[PDB]
């Protein structure tokens, strides 16, 4: 159908822009944040792919939870995630963000940031290498490429 | 056996400190409700303060009472300075905990708990 | 009971409750609340979805590892319905649109889909079926919404004789329509009301109470094939209810009477939207209609839930509509609305 | 040569023993015991109320210029009447030496705050209070430093469970993070590793 | 040597297979079940039997330091083969 | 001299097999360098080496346009390389699999599978242990 | 010994004073910094073209876990639980029973990859070199469940990466 | 130095929940020697452990 083709082209265009322009929030908690610095470093430059750190959550699309999430920190993480405007994606990085990691059986550690925020991509490691994090970011981009919001809406 | 007192010597001064802390907490509930934008009433907050005070009413040791009022002052100064968030203030209410059954028959039905 | 369905734990996030529930239309208001309660219990939840998976992200933290399963579903495909209800002993039906789309009508979303779900679930061996309908479900009702609701209720009862049919009055909550629809008429100057809202009586019910009642129906063994009416503890006139809503929102309330034909034309105007309509003629009729009284049917008090009054949870919903001048105003600053009891 | 054994410093051992006798003679009112470990670490056990005089002497004395407070911690030994053990590590830059002062206390006994002698004692005593429940009397600002706001109980006590009693999660019904009783998908597995054969005869205790 | 349960679900080398009435098979709907096709027991049975003319033989698994700890198998019981249990390898004295 | 640089650019244009191949490698690989072909795997990936580049850029892979059953003209993953060429590309050795083929075993996968997350072939966890407790089965015959 | 990082005083002769005044009025050090950045602009960038180019690694790199086999196809693991005992994060769960032929073999061998810290203690404690940490590191998933590996997943990883794992072990087994 | 004619009770200060204060019975004992070994070095110190509670099987991964 002409309308189906038009909406397919439109939501391919929309997904391309969001895929190609990712603005992670400047948010690092622990040693896993050093590998984010090494990804931003010249060797594995994230700026090539359209990935640019922004301080404000209002101007951010992706939240990279890289570090141990504690009970004292969880409200702040939830607050900044809520203040991020939609569409918003979450990449948990390292063992601490994925599950508990080395501190899973601890009184002051949340066993996974997925108990607080909906996580889209999980990157395993302690810490994940810069290449591993870049692979996770590209996998998130490929996940965005498959979203069909206008195609869902047209048949809604 | 004589022991080093923290404060209050005998129990009368401990009760005086308890009353001072209770007044300080009582005069703070409206401000806490207004600042934190809590959906509870002021009466509910005052009743919760009363309940939290009452669960330690069986203490008969002046040093334990002194430590209790010290920790109460700490958690009050955390509330006044807005160091706590709405999360903790509502944690005082256990709004999400399911009602635990307390009768023998219900405890027998649910599981192996004593 | 199968050896894997025996309850274990203390009713926590990581416990086992022995409930395998397929929740249709979980990507919604009542759906999300029910899924949250099930995950809090620690049950296995299957979530059939037809929308974008991104719209189901809010359901991810509601359950432990593997306790929530997302599967695609059509509604017109009995194969997909069977695929999603194959292994679940409880099926909850909350599918419904307040308006009509090009592909789905009130006939499809309230009669065909619930009937197909009930028929396929019976073949699959589902032990319990919960079906959500409307309190004012009358076959001779002026609203096609309510007519289809009644027809689908009859079809579901015929297909699954051991069903539990729940009839909420009007659910209000953070993401509801009722309070939000009433409080969103600020932009359109005044508040148009039919007969100034003096001839309409409503008793809205709280979303948490509705979800808890739905959960308790599953657990209660003596509510297999019954009918329940979920209503609030107090009945209000429409004028008084809207006035209280605007007072809590601290907005200037300017009611004015609008004739029924003019209101119907206005509702017809707003339903030309390709997107979600702001209002429809059926919505206007439902707002004008008084809530029915069904003393014979059981309710939240019979299921063990004390109905939460509006005055306690109105500020949770209407604080968002306030301005910075009144954002910090307390709950007690507004006098309770006038009841009709 | 014995390449696999650490060499010993008898000169430093003798110097530390002499200085221990010196301080014990100078402060007989509070010093209860003096020990020197075989790896040359002096240790002084004093009365709990002698903290201020002993630390002031060790800081201001000409022959003991311990101007730096290296560390301040507590050790929990539940089998003792005075379970908590307060440990001060002092560093003397003038003489290039280190000393340790150990005192004892229980839950209900305050310990005089040494913030008037060393400034780092402020945060060190705040951490000690937060983690063990030991109260310091004259502390300018005593409150929790590491634990969450409203956290109940002192985590570093031996009787505190490893995973605590509560856990946090986001509850969508109330639209906020909530605290609920702890519940683990996989329970922590306790390992019994102690060999039933005595390893070091030198530390064998009398059968009693 | 993968085997299929009556419910259509493949059986792993440990014999794992969810029952017909088990609800946990829903996790495999619209997805797959991770089953390893190579069966170690079948392969080690397919391995032949080595014959050595000595009462005691030694097995280190092959590769030297890349194998398993060296063990000695006593080939005196003529009614059975002596099996190195680290690698499940059978040895036997030449009969007849 | 700028002339030599321009001639090198023209050689790179003609080294990929005309303008069409140059554009294809420019748009799907973002780099138009030319290097010697070390080898090619069974999935269509090509491997090139250029020792004049600095360490890190001296080896690269041009992925195939279709692996297994997925069209990977644009969706190229770093997990699409078979393990031997993976070792060579990540520089754990200086010997390509063509020169030093890996030891052959009967249990090694013949077809390499990329990361299958987000697809129906994704890994789903389950318990591999049998039921610990067997429950009593009541008799099927009546009594009394 | 020691040295002073900043204890030099400037000379007060007329030429030096005039030079300092010129530096203040004419931004000499600022121009110097600009020149440094311009030189770096004209240098060659140090960015590799991922994923077509990969960063250097070593045979000792620890990534995804795998369970190996003997050349005959029999599993190397003998269910000795040394890896479970030595795992710092308690990420390994092992349950074993005699096999149909009486071999000491595992029935459950689970590794939680969201709990593992990738420290490599399991491949040091293995006396038969069964469990290894393979060279693969690009195994990010979209759900938490997919990172809870079981015995079938680990055996599949071993069969998938056996060639590279064997090559790395051959390269680096003389240092252990 | 005050004198208190009371028994020590720091239950309100330990922060333990009332359920785990009231419904718990510890067992004070000297551990039995493991019969598989002849060593007796693990039978010299008294131990305190709590009563066993319910342990169930996780639906995922068992
Ligand atoms: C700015 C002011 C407003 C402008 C309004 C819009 C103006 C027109 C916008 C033009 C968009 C150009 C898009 C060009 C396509 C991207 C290039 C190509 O690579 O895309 C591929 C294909 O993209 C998608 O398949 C579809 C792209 C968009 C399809 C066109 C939609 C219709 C465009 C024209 C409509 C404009 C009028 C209507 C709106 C105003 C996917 O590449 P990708 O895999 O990711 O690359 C990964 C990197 N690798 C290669 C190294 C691995
Ligand atoms: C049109 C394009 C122009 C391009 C020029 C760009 C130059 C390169 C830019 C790099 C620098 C840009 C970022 C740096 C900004 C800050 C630089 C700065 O602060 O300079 C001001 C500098 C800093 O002062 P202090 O170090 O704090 O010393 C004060 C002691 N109490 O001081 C100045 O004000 C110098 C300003 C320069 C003015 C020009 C010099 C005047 C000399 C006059 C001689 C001619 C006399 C005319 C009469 C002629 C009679 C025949
Ligand atoms: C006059 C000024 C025109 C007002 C412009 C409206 C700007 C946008 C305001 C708006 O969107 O409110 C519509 C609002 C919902 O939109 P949202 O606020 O986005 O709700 C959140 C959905 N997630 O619709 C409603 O709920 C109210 C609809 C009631 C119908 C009102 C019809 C009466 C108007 C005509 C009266 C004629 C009198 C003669
Ligand atoms: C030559 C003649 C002209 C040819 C081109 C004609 C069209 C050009 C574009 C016109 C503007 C957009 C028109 C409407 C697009 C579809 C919007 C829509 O209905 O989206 C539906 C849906 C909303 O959600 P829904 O599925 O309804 O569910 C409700 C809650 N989930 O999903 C969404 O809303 C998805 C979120 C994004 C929606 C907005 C973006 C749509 C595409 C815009 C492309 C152009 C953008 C230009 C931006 C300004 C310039 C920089
Ligand atoms: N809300 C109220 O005031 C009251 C409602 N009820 C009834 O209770 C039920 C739940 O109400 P509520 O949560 O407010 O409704 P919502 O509109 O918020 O949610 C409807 C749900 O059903 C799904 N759905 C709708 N149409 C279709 C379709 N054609 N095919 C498949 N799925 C579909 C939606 O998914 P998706 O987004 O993917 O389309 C969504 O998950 C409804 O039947 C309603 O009539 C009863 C009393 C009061
Ligand atoms: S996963 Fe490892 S590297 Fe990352 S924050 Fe935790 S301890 Fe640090
Ligand atoms: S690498 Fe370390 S943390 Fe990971 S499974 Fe092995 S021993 Fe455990
Ligand atoms: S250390 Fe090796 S042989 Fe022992 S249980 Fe672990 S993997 Fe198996
Ligand atoms: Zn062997």
């Amino acid at each position: 159908s002409r309308g189906e083709y038009v909406v397919a082209k439109l939501d391919d265009l929309v997904n391309w822009a969001r895929r190609s322009s990712l603005w992670p929030m400047t948010f690092g908690l622990a040693c896993c944040a050093v590998e984010m610095m090494h990804m931003a470093a010249p060797r594995y430059d994230m700026d090539r792919f359209g990935v640019v750190f922004r301080a404000s959550p209002r101007q951010s699309d992706v939240m990279i939870v890289a570090g141990t999430l504690t009970n004292k920190m969880a409200p702040a993480l939830r607050k900044v995630y809520d203040q991020m405007p939609e569409p918003r994606y979450v990449v948990s990085m390292g063992s601490c963000a994925n599950g508990g990691g080395y501190y899973h059986y601890s009184y002051s550690v949340v066993r996974g940031c997925d108990r607080i925020v909906p996580v889209d991509i999980y990157v395993p490691g302690c810490p994940p290498t810069a290449e591993a994090l870049l692979y996770g970011i590209l996998q998130l981009q490929r996940k965005i490429k498959r979203e069909k919001r206008l195609r869902i809406w047209y048949r809604r | 056996t004589s022991v080093k007192p923290i404060f209050s010597r005998d129990m009368n001064e401990a009760k005086r400190r308890v009353r001072e802390l209770y007044r300080a907490w009582y005069r703070e509930v409206p401000n806490t409700v207004h600042l934190f934008q809590l959906d509870i009433s002021v009466k509910q907050g005052r009743d919760k303060v009363r309940e939290m005070f009452m669960k330690n009413a069986h203490v008969t040791d002046p040093r334990v009472v002194d430590l209790l009022v010290i920790k109460g002052k700490m958690e009050l100064e955390e509330t006044i300075n807005v160091w706590k968030q709405r999360t903790h203030i509502m944690r005082f209410f256990h709004e999400t905990e399911a009602p635990r059954p307390t009768d023998f028959l219900s405890k027998f039905y649910v599981g192996h708990d004593p | 009971l199968h050896h894997a369905l025996i309850p274990h734990g203390k009713g926590g996030r990581s416990s086992v409750s022995g409930i395998v529930a397929t929740v249709f239309g979980a990507t919604g208001f009542l759906g999300r609340y029910v899924v949250n309660h099930l995950g809090r219990m620690g049950s296995q939840v299957i979530v059939p979805y037809r929308c974008e998976p991104y719209d189901t992200m809010h359901l991810r933290p509601m359950g432990d590892l593997g306790q929530i399963i997302f599967m695609e579903w059509n509604g017109k495909d009995k194969d997909s319905i069977r695929k999603v209800v194959e292994h679940s002993n409880v099926v909850i039906n909350l599918v419904g649109r307040e308006w009509e789309t090009k592909n789905f009508d009130f006939e499809d979303v309230f009669v065909k889909i619930p009937h197909a779900i009930a028929q396929v679930s019976k073949e699959a061996g589902v032990e319990k079926l919960i079906h959500i309908s409307h309190l004012n479900a009358d076959i001779k009702s002026p609203s096609r919404y309510l007519r289809s609701k009644a027809v689908g209720e009859k079809e579901v009862r015929a297909a699954f004789p051991e069903a539990t049919i729940i009839k909420p009055s009007d659910i209000f909550g953070r993401e509801d329509r009722f309070l939000n629809y009433f409080a969103s008429m600020r932009w359109f100057g005044g508040v148009p009301l039919i007969s100034l809202g003096k001839e309409t009586v409503k008793q809205p019910v709280y979303i948490v109470d509705v979800s808890k009642g739905i959960i308790n129906a599953i657990k209660d063994p003596d509510a297999k094939g019954k009918t329940f009416a979920f209503v609030g503890p107090n009945r209000y006139l429409l004028f008084d209810l809207v006035q209280y809503i605007f007072a809590v929102a601290y907005r200037p309330f300017l009611p004015y009477p609008l004739p029924h034909f003019a209101y119907r034309w206005v509702g017809r105007l707003f339903e030309v939207s390709p997107f979600e309509p702001w209002t429809t003629r059926d919505k206007v009729e439902r707002v004008h209609m008084s809530d029915m009284t069904l003393p014979h049917l059981p309710g939240l008090e019979d299921l063990g839930i004390q109905a939460t009054p509006l005055e306690l949870k109105a500020i949770e919903v209407l604080r968002r509509h306030r301005t910075y001048r009144w954002l910090t105003s307390e709950m007690e600053d507004v006098k309770p609305a006038k009841t009709v009891n | 040569t014995r390449p696999t054994i650490r060499p010993r410093n008898d000169v430093v051992h003798k110097q530390l023993s002499a200085f221990g006798q010196y301080v014990a003679e100078i402060l007989p009112k509070y010093v209860q015991q003096v020990q020197v470990s075989c790896f040359n670490e002096l240790e002084i056990f004093i009365h709990p109320d002698g903290v201020i005089p002993v630390l002031t002497f060790l800081r201001d004395h000409t022959n003991a210029q311990f101007k730096s407070l290296a560390d301040l911690t507590a050790v929990d030994v539940p089998t003792r009447q005075n379970r908590f053990e307060i440990v001060y590590n002092l560093l003397s830059l003038r003489f290039n030496s280190r000393i340790r002062v150990k005192t004892y206390t229980d839950e209900l006994t305050p310990i005089e705050s040494s913030v008037t002698v060393y400034k780092a004692a402020n945060w060190y005593e705040r951490e000690i209070w937060d983690m063990f429940g030991v109260f310091f009397a004259n502390h300018p600002d005593l409150r929790r430093i590491l634990t969450d706001y409203g956290f109940e109980g002192h985590p570093f006590r031996k009787d505190f469970p490893l995973s605590g009693y509560v856990e946090l999660r986001y509850d969508d019904e109330v639209k906020r993070v909530v605290a609920e009783p702890v519940e683990l998908a996989q329970e922590f597995r306790k390992f019994d590793l102690n060999s039933p054969w005595e390893a070091f005869p030198a530390y064998r205790q009398p059968p009693e | 040597g993968v085997r299929t349960s009556p419910t259509g679900e493949k059986v792993t080398h440990t014999g794992q297979a969810y029952d017909d009435g088990d609800y946990r098979r829903v996790r495999f709907s619209d997805r797959q079940k991770e089953v390893n096709e190579n069966f170690a027991i079948d392969l080690i049975a397919e391995q032949p039997v080595s014959e050595v003319g000595s009462r005691v033989i030694s097995c280190d698994g092959g590769g030297g330091a890349l194998g398993h700890p060296r063990v000695y198998i006593n080939l005196d019981k003529e009614t059975k083969t002596g099996t190195c249990g680290y690698c499940g390898l059978q040895f036997r004295q030449p009969h007849h | 001299e700028l002339v030599q640089v321009l001639r090198r650019g023209l050689q790179q244009v003609s080294g990929h097999g005309g303008l069409r191949g140059y554009l294809r490698v420019l748009f799907r690989a973002n780099d138009v360098r030319v290097g010697t072909l070390v080898g090619e795997d069974k999935y269509g990936n090509k491997y090139y080496e250029d020792n004049k580049q600095f360490f890190g850029r001296h080896r690269w892979v041009i992925y195939t346009t279709e692996m297994n059953g997925r069209d990977t003209f644009w969706d190229v993953d770093g997990s699409m390389v078979p393990p031997e060429w993976h070792r060579w590309l990540h520089c754990m050795t200086d010997d390509p699999p063509t020169t030093k083929p890996p030891t052959a075993r009967k249990y090694i996968w013949t077809n390499h599978k990329f990361n299958v997350s987000g697809t129906p072939q994704q890994y789903v966890p389950y318990s591999t242990t049998r039921k610990k407790i067997q429950e009593w089965v009541p008799p099927s015959t009546p009594y009394k | 010994t020691y040295k002073f990082v900043n204890m030099r005083e400037p000379s007060m002769d007329m030429k030096s004073v005039t030079d300092r005044a010129a530096q203040t009025l004419l931004w000499t050090e600022l121009v110097r910094g600009l020149g440094m950045t311009l030189s770096y602009l004209f240098r060659e960038p140090a960015t590799i073209n991922y994923p077509f180019e990969k960063g250097p690694l070593s045979p000792r790199f620890r990534g995804e876990h795998a369970l190996r086999r003997y050349p005959s196809g029999e599993e190397r693991c003998i269910a000795c639980k040394l890896c479970e005992a030595v795992c710092p994060a308690q990420a390994i769960t092992i349950e074993a029973e005699p096999r149909a032929d009486g071999s000491r073999r595992t029935t459950r061998y689970d590794i939680d990859m969201t709990k593992c810290i990738y420290c490599g203690f399991c491949q040091e404690a293995c006396p038969v070199d069964a469990i290894v940490e393979g060279p693969n590191f690009e195994f990010s998933t979209e759900t938490h469940e997919e990172l809870l590996y079981n015995k079938e997943k680990l055996l599949n990883n071993g069969d998938k990466w056996e060639a590279e794992i064997a090559a790395n072990i051959q390269a680096d087994y003389l240092y252990r | 130095l005050i004198a208190v004619d009371e028994k020590l009770d720091i239950t309100t200060l330990t922060g333990v929940p009332e359920e785990h204060i009231k419904t718990r019975k510890v067992r004070i004992f000297v551990p039995a020697r493991n019969n598989m070994q002849s060593g007796v070095n693990n039978t010299k110190k008294w131990k305190m452990e709590f009563d066993t509670r319910e342990r169930w099987e996780n639906p995922l991964m068992g």
